[PDB]
């Protein structure tokens, strides 16, 4: 009196990757679900495949039809299904396909922004059936529908990771091996485009950072001190300008650094700036470091790579 | 959702479709025979965002589906597009106009009498447009590239930083004020609408 | 709201042919199927012929082998060659569209 | 009649969304509830698992179910999957997803 | 969308051995159980033998101790070696995966 | 997840005394509830002393007045106290906390 596992055949087509959130780190997936199995002979109409659409599908749950629950355990949220259907052969086969958009979690790291990248994860598990009783047979993803262009914010590769493995949980123990269950495991790899951040924030803080250097230019040190705040002002300005565009993070990327390197860099002059007018004994020699100071910079920035 | 190029923006076009199509039922079950498309509640006026064509695509075509296998893997769909056009006008008046305005300004250093003038009205131009960036990326819409008025701000910070090397280079140039090549206050101009013009064909 | 306007029709000659036509207008649609439908003085309004975009054609078995359904998806235009004609092909011709009807021409085909 | 005793376990997920102004956060987890009811016959003798919208036909059935309020909730959470593991013993396990404000 | 495509088959002599064969292709999937099935010419489609990807297997009594079940993993091949062949044996052999399932390759069995 | 380990049992005068004791061990738990059940040779498993946090203590029939169970909350250490034992009290007694159970601990009389 033993009763084989259920095999369950899963397709999961992905249609759109989109709405990442960053503080949160979850992403929005729209997509379908397909699951197929076996179960036992039906007398249908006219001896075809029949459907089974929507509001229809509890009625025939409330009748006895087995439909396991597939939960998505990185889900945020209950996901919202659209349309869904049964199509129920006489041989006693079930597929079960349903539309879904949902807020998906997985570990992000965006340290390396605007030059990260990411692996979009779904991980599906039936809710209440272990091994024994229902196991997944394969995993067919499908990402066509996402193509790759400039216009796009990130870049996917089409190869995508497929897995299904065994789920043991600790806190339970029906002791002989009861505890196993089978998930399906996809993942996506994900580029994002450097492209914006490269032209529209990098390059106009590194001339920014450049241009901060020709305070060593100016003849007096009224004008060398005085041009220093404005400098330090257009950091500021500066520094805000990309907070109120870039995502919210619990740590700095490397535009953030390149801002502090800005403080810094002026900081650092107006010291030298200071340090140079009252040296002054007789310090023209000193204020003529407007090669060290870039030199500087640079070495320093080199290392930080 | 559609593939929707913004790169052209404010004067940008974009197709507003929608794609219907059976759920379950294959085109030897379910077909559709005609689509009608009717816009009429839609007029065009001077307070509306976007301007439509007013002639919408209607097509019904037949999806064949990879993933599905005698002809029992064809989906009847109906697609329709309308095209609809930008109104630029805010755009042109409250962005584009004062931007101009803000980078021609930045052309009068040159002439300025001075060397130390010159450099230190250059740093509050570049705080200047650094003001005005954010102003706009504060408004116009989030992207994951840059539209027409995102070129205009790196080629004020370009304009800005070049002139910064000017001014220097030609103080330090001679071998006793080089106010020949501060005469360039014609060059920035020409040498900035005709780097303007070239970027025009890219879009 | 498509406006079918049917062509031809009239008194016809047992064995010999006659040539129905339907032109389809409006303003923003797309025609996949056209269709002739007959209905005969005291029957049913039963289909003749069909015509889908990609040109395959279905007809009824009392037509098939004697009509023929063409069409120019281009200009929505659908025609019906009615050849060796009969008796019982004596109807009222209708030109479909989905829910669209053709105001209908009689066709009469005369044996004396 | 004596009282019944529940044993619960709560899994964390995901802890995020901090509102510093409403002074709320996210939560993502499950909730178990086990009790024994009165005995019951169930196919074939062993466990068996009502799941989600089967439930309430259970409980209209007369399944006694108790609401398990969370005290500290901003408005209703979103209940994900949930089931009933019942025993032919009469042990009732009650098994949900939740995401709420808190 | 997984193909799968089935090798070996024919004539056996009563008592002698055979070794049937099956390739999955495919893009983007992973496959956890590869199974064997059979047809007689007046019977339903039986399971013959499965196998898991940890390896573990499970045969039909009646070709348990006789047939055995193989697997490349990383090659996507199952293979089924048939010892010690009856006349019960005579079959149309099935590679199967989830949904997916091969041509079908035929058996014949004859003293 | 809550780990179980009952002490003491073996063989008892009847009439005697003996003592078991109960420590629950795990995580991140709080136990409000801890009882004693008992199983005698093919009779049914029963509930024989029942001890809250709050020290409310109950017993069935056949014990009260015979046995005494006591708790260190602190520890998760419960006590039963079995005192002037019948020879009705050979059972295996186990160690209950909610769905968690000890091992089973044989306490035979003569
Ligand atoms: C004169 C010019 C000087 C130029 C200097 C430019 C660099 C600016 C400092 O950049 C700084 O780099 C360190 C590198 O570990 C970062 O530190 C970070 O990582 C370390 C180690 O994992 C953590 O301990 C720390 O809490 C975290 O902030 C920090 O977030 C960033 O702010
Ligand atoms: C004084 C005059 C200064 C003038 C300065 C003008 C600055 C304009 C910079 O414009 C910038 O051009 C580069 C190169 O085409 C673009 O780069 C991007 O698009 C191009 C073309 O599709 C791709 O080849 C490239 O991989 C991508 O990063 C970028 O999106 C745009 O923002
Ligand atoms: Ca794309
Ligand atoms: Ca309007």
């Amino acid at each position: 009196v033993d009763a084989r596992p259920v095999d369950v055949s899963v397709s999961i087509f992905i249609n759109k990757i989109y709405g990442v959130n960053t503080l949160e780190q979850t992403y929005k997936v729209d997509g379908y679900i397909v699951a197929q199995w076996t179960g036992k002979p039906r007398k249908t109409p006219g001896d075809k495949p029949l459907i089974v659409e929507n509001t229809q599908i509890e009625r025939w749950i409330n009748n006895g039809l087995w439909v396991p629950a597939l939960e998505f355990i990185n889900v945020v949220g209950s996901p919202d299904t659209g349309n869904k259907r049964l199509m129920l052969f006489p041989d006693g086969r079930v597929i079960y396909n349903a539309r879904f958009l949902g807020s998906f979690s997985n570990d992000m790291d965006f340290r390396l922004f605007p030059f990260d990248r990411q692996q979009f994860v779904l991980e599906l598990e039936p809710f209440s059936y272990n091994n024994q009783q229902l196991r997944f047979s394969d995993i067919q993803v499908y990402t066509e529908n996402i193509d790759n262009e400039e216009i796009d914010e990130w870049w996917i590769r089409g190869k995508a990771s497929t897995h299904i493995s065994d789920i043991r949980y600790d806190h339970l123990s029906v002791q002989p091996n009861q505890n196993e269950f089978s998930r399906i495991t996809v993942r996506i790899d994900a580029v994002r485009n450097p492209s914006y951040y490269l032209w529209s924030f990098i390059l106009p803080l590194g001339l920014i950072i450049a241009a901060s250097w020709s305070v060593f230019w100016l003849e007096s040190f009224s004008e060398r001190l005085q041009t220093s705040f404005t400098l330090m002002l257009t950091v500021v300005a500066y520094a805000f300008y990309t907070s109120n565009i870039l995502p919210r993070l619990p740590y700095t990327t490397v535009i953030d650094q390149m801002i502090i390197a800005g403080y810094g860099s002026i900081f650092a002059a107006i010291l030298l700036i200071i340090f140079a007018h009252h040296r002054q004994a007789n310090d023209l020699l000193i204020q003529r470091c407007r090669l060290a100071f870039p030199l500087g910079f640079l070495a320093i920035g080199c290392v930080l790579v | 959702s559609n593939d929707m190029d913004f790169r052209l923006f404010p004067f940008d076009r974009q197709q507003f479709v929608l794609e219907l199509e059976p759920f379950s039922y294959n085109n030897q079950q379910l077909r559709f025979s005609d689509i009608q498309v009717y816009t009429e509640n839609i007029d065009n006026e001077e307070i509306d965002e976007w301007w439509i064509r007013g002639k919408a695509s209607t097509h019904i075509s037949d999806i064949r589906y990879d993933h599905l296998s005698p002809n029992q893997n064809e989906f009847s769909r109906i697609t329709v597009r309308i095209d609809a056009v930008r109104n630029p006008s805010y755009y042109l008046w409250s962005f584009i106009l004062p931007l101009g305005l803000i980078i021609a300004a930045s052309w009068s250093v040159f002439w300025l009498e001075s060397f130390s003038e010159r450099l230190q009205t250059s740093f509050t131009l570049m705080l200047t447009v650094v003001a005005y960036a954010f102003y706009t990326s504060n408004i116009l819409p989030r992207l994951p590239y840059t539209t027409v008025i995102d070129q205009m701000i790196i080629a004020g910070y370009g304009s800005i930083f070049a002139a910064i090397l000017l001014i220097i280079f030609a103080h330090h140039r001679q071998a006793n004020d080089d106010l020949l090549i501060q005469r360039c206050r014609l060059a920035f101009p020409l040498g900035f609408l005709a780097i303007g013009c070239v970027l025009v064909i890219r879009g | 709201q498509v406006q079918l306007q049917e062509s031809g029709g009239g008194l016809a000659q047992a064995g010999g042919s006659m040539r129905l036509s339907c032109i389809a207008s409006g303003r923003n649609f797309f025609i996949n199927i056209m269709n002739w439908y007959r209905q005969a003085p005291g029957k049913q309004r039963e289909l003749v012929a069909q015509i889908t975009r990609a040109g395959t054609t279905t007809y009824a078995d009392s037509v098939k082998g004697r009509f023929t359904i063409s069409r120019d998806n281009a200009k929505n235009t659908v025609y019906l060659q009615m050849s060796t004609l009969q008796s019982e092909d004596t109807a009222v011709y209708y030109c479909n569209v989905g829910a669209s009807w053709g105001q209908g021409t009689q066709v009469t085909v005369s044996s004396h």
